[PDB]
RNA sequence: GUUACGGCGGUCCAUAGCGGCAGGGAAACGCCCGGUCCCAUCCCGAACCCGGAAGCUAAGCCUGCCAGCGCCGAUGAUACUACCCAUCCGGGUGGAAAAGUAGGACACCGCCGAACAC
């Protein structure tokens, strides 16, 4: 007479944190993600956990390189 | 093949024992697997080994009920 | 074929939109679009009562001489956009014809049959595809099954055609199925 | 400084006979035998562990070349199966040892097979790659054949650039494969 | 009417060697003061370029074909060997002093590496 | 009886009842459909009724084509049990129906006993539905 | 500058692919000859590597052709929906798909090198 159903696994705040068009520092952290769902491209780097983060300041772009949702960085101008 | 040598190499005279069509030529075969009467059939000397049969001497594609008996047979 | 290719009065649309085609159908005109090798995909209004009469006459596939803005003009009738239960006519394509033409169309079958009495007939199909030329397409493709017995699979390349009207669709097509007929304890191991 | 029987023989009389056959436009489009494979499934690896061994050193003796044993890359557990379980060894010629492997299986042991009325036309595949099979290894005087423990077959097949079986028959015959004529 | 079946092994080469180029290519980078020294090999003759490929551009060039360099008799090996002598040359004229190698796709050693190894010795910082 | 011989997942949630059809709207195989106009569940013993219902009003010969399968259950629990404590086991199996949908589908010469028939099942089911020929 | 050339790259990466037809080999891309030397096979100079240019453009590759297998793809309408009106129903302002259709498309672009030339 058991429901032995119940459990869960509380959350990990996955997703995008530094959408298109703003501005990060460095080591900052664009996207949490388990798989490649995005991939590196220029001034970005890799984690362990398949993290990404900047490794160059700058702003964003989310554009592809052969079919494969990227993330760059592109050089602020300075004042 | 290299090192983590393999079997020995070295020639062969098949010498046809059955009509003298014989045979001569390099080979993987050797202390391995030889036979004696180094004879020179070319400019070297080199193993021999008897051929028991072959091509020429086994009959082959390569090499070479009945009524009208019974009442033969019986008359 | 000395079609008459029914006329119709057409006048283009100021407002192209959701609200707009709503007063029209309510109205009682339908909208309609006009394309093809004419470049300049034209928005219109036709008036329903019309439209069916035209339909209903000579079939679904059935060429138009329309008048637009005073000048006319020559069309086909590509596709419909119908309701389901209200069963109206919501919208409708217009493919413009160059006399002299050739245009694929999909036309319908037509069973005229009265067979043996152990027979029963199954329309696999409806709708064939063709190629004809511009003010000669049918509207009914009739098809007899008379005589025959059971199994008679009519292929597709069995119809007879007009002169100049060639057969588009693949030959493998059962467009007939003559069945050997059910049992009544058949149709009791049928879908159980 | 050297040339094998068979060898020559391809250079000299085949590729002419071809060309006169089939009047190719291109030589390049001439038939050739690439290599020759040898192969031994043991099978009963879960019952015989060093029946493998045995094989290897058989084609050793037979090739001069030591085999490669290739493993069970999946687990089939109805035979006793399982990863990496050796079943078979195989072997890989190519060149002057090919056509001397050539010359000797046509001129000592085919021709001591018992009975052999003839190699089927019909071990072919798509272009012309002749594969067959020997049930024991009691007919190579390369081996020792005192010395065997137990009959291990071996399966043969023969490899070409012919683009079809006409085209493979031929070749082989005019290279001297006992076929059945017919 | 004769026609083939299947793969020739001069489709397959071609094929393998722009698939491990482009897997290598992942870590090789470009750029104008940094540029990649790319190698394109053949039977007889040899090509090399530098590449910057931050806009896929190119600063300099040489190969085996240029009479001056057949002015070599040696073997293979000592072409290779002048065509890296002239590729430094010309490099540290058009203002390069370091560079990477990308081996194109090919192995090291042989005739790739002993022109890269002139090269390393006459100057080139790799 | 029409049951799945298995499904993945055995306790799915109610189907919705919104919206209007988008396919199954036209008559396919047959002569004389049927279409409903509402939303409703319809379970495998109403639909067993009304093919038997058609049968033994042609009696003979003629075929009958079901345009639908029960293949989304849904979930009684047991009697007299206080709310809680999970969620009840599949016992019947239900398709989902919206308004434009087509049912069934005969084949029969005569439209006398062919709509006959289709009234027929109509009155075996939950729904106002109506009656349908293959033409526009 | 330029031709049916080769090589390195790019496109928010099939508009670029697959298959069929014809056609090209000057220098180059190639295939091919052979394992003396570096070097290599979980066995095999098959591959990788080395030394050369007898032979052939047959294949790879490049060029044109075929919209056929695949892809791309609108306008307008519809579904759905934000907001508002509305005693159930339904409706108005704006936004707007998927599919389908008309169609497109046998890719485009950049740099160096060759050959060719004033």
């Amino acid at each position: 007479s058991s429901s032995r159903n119940g459990r869960d696994s509380a959350a990990q705040r996955l997703g995008v944190k530094r959408f298109g068009g703003q501005v990060v520092k460095a080591g900052e952290i664009l996207v949490r993600q388990r798989g490649t769902h995005f991939h590196p491209g220029v001034n970005v780097g890799r984690g362990g956990d398949d993290t990404l983060f900047a490794l160059a300041p700058g702003a964003v772009e989310f554009g592809a390189k052969r079919g494969r949702k990227t993330v760059n960085i592109v050089p602020v101008a300075r004042p | 093949m290299k090192p983590g040598i393999h079997p020995d190499y070295h020639p062969v005279v098949f010498q046809d024992a059955a009509t003298g069509a014989q045979f001569l030529t390099r080979s993987t075969a050797t202390s391995t697997r030889t036979i004696e009467w180094p004879t020179p059939s070319g400019p070297k000397t080199y193993p021999l080994i008897v051929v028991d049969v072959t091509s020429d001497s086994h009959p082959f594609w390569t090499g070479s009920g009945q009524v009208e008996k019974f009442r033969r047979r019986y008359g | 074929t000395a079609n008459i290719p029914n006329k119709l009065t057409a006048n283009v649309r100021t407002r192209t939109g959701k609200g707009a085609s709503r007063q029209a159908r309510r109205d009682g005109k339908v909208p309609a679009v006009l394309y093809g090798h004419g470049t300049d995909p034209q928005h219109l209004e036709l008036n329903a009562r019309d439209f069916a009469a035209v339909l209903r006459s000579h079939g679904t596939n059935a060429i138009l001489t329309l008048d637009i803005e005073g000048t006319e003009q020559l069309a086909l009738t590509k596709a419909l956009d119908v309701h389901p239960i209200r069963r109206n006519i919501q919208h409708a394509d217009l493919l413009v014809v160059q006399r002299g033409e050739k245009v694929t169309v999909e036309v319908t079958v037509l069973v005229e049959g009265d067979a043996t009495p152990g027979t029963l007939v199954t329309q696999d199909a409806n709708t064939i595809e063709i190629e004809a030329e511009a003010l000669s397409i049918p509207e009914q493709l009739t098809v007899s099954v008379e005589g025959v017995e059971a199994g008679t699979q009519i292929t597709a390349g069995q119809i007879s055609l007009p002169e100049g009207v060639n057969l588009i669709s693949d030959p493998e097509l059962l467009v007939v199925n003559v069945v050997e007929a059910p049992s009544a304890e058949a149709l009791e191991e049928e879908g159980a | 400084k050297a040339l094998p029987r068979l060898k020559q023989r391809y250079r000299e009389e085949i590729r002419e006979a071809l060309q006169q056959e089939f009047n190719y436009a291109n030589v390049m489009q001439i038939p050739g035998v690439v290599k020759v494979v040898v192969n031994m499934g043991v099978g009963d690896a879960a019952r015989d562990a060093k029946l493998i061994n045995g094989a290897i050193n058989d084609l050793a003796l037979i090739t001069g070349q030591k085999p490669e044993v290739r493993r069970a890359r999946k687990s089939i557990a109805q035979f006793k199966l399982r990863e990496g379980m050796p079943i078979g060894a195989r072997v890989t010629l190519r060149g002057d040892r090919m056509w001397e492997f050539l010359d000797r299986l046509i001129s000592i042991a085919l021709p001591r097979i018992r009975d052999f009325r003839g190699l089927s036309p019909k071990q072919f595949d798509g272009t012309g790659n002749y594969t067959f099979g020997l049930n024991e290894q009691s007919m190579f005087h390369e081996i020792d054949v005192d010395s065997i423990d137990r009959p291990r077959g071996m399966d043969i097949t023969v490899v070409t650039t012919a683009t079809n079986d006409a085209e493979g028959r031929a070749l082989l015959r005019a290279l001297g494969f006992p076929f059945k004529e017919n | 009417a004769h026609k083939p079946v299947g793969q020739n092994i001069s489709e397959v080469r071609r094929n393998a060697r722009l698939r491990r180029h482009a897997r290598l290519r992942k870590k090789v980078a470009g750029t104008a003061e940094v540029p990649r020294l790319v190698v394109n090999r053949s039977a007889r003759h040899i090509h090399v370029q530098l590449v910057n490929d931050l806009n896929g551009t190119t600063l300099a060039a040489a190969s085996s074909i240029e009479a001056d360099v057949r002015a070599i008799d040696g073997d293979k090996k000592a072409h290779s060997v002048r065509v890296g002598q002239l590729i430094a040359e010309r490099a540290k004229a058009a203002g390069v002093e370091t560079v990477v190698f990308d081996r194109g796709g090919y192995t090291y050693g042989g005739r790739i590496a002993a022109l890269a190894d002139a090269a390393r010795e006459a100057g080139l910082k790799f | 009886m029409l049951i799945p011989r298995k499904v993945k997942h055995r306790k799915q949630h109610h189907p919705e009842q919104r919206g209007i059809a988008s396919g199954g709207t036209s008559v396919s195989f047959g002569d004389y459909g049927i279409q409903a106009l509402e939303h409703a569940y319809i379970t495998n013993r109403q639909i067993e009724s009304a093919r038997i219902a058609i049968n033994r009003h042609i009696k003979r010969g003629g075929k009958v084509w079901i345009n639908i399968f029960p293949d989304r259950p849904l979930t009684k629990k047991p009697a007299e049990t206080r709310m809680g404590s999970g969620k009840g086991s599949p016992e019947w199996w239900v398709a989902n129906v919206k308004p434009g949908r087509v049912l069934f589908e005969l084949s029969y010469p005569d439209e006398k006993t062919a709509r006959d028939a289709l009234t027929r099942a109509i009155h075996k089911l939950p729904i106002k539905a109506r009656i349908v020929t293959r033409e526009e």
